[PDB]
């Protein structure tokens, strides 16, 4: 915005989609998906 | 060029123009000549009687 160094204005942007607003399994009628999770070593140890 | 709206291709074009003009500065400095003396290519001094 100016003629010298560091003289700027910042515009922030946001990632907007289903994921960042929730609503993933809106499921009004009760049929949908969850895409549950990915396992880890802690999960394996807990499972035994 | 310093604005963040420009993309990579735009920055490349602007830097191409910048490089061309820097080359012009160097060329003018090298080729400017008076009576066989490169005035802008030396850091010396001239004496006039």
């Amino acid at each position: 915005v100016g003629a010298n160094d560091g003289e700027t204005i910042t515009i922030d942007l946001k990632k907007i989609d289903s994921d960042t607003l929730g609503l993933n399994g809106f499921n009004v009628n009760g049929k949908g998906t969850i895409t549950n999770k990915a396992a880890t070593v802690s999960d394996l140890t807990s499972a035994g | 060029a310093t604005t963040g709206t420009n993309s990579d291709s735009d920055l490349d074009s602007i830097q191409d123009e910048i490089k061309s003009r820097l080359d012009e500065i160097d060329r003018v400095s090298g080729q400017t000549q008076f009576n066989g003396v490169n005035v802008l290519a030396k850091d010396g001094s001239m004496k006039i009687q």
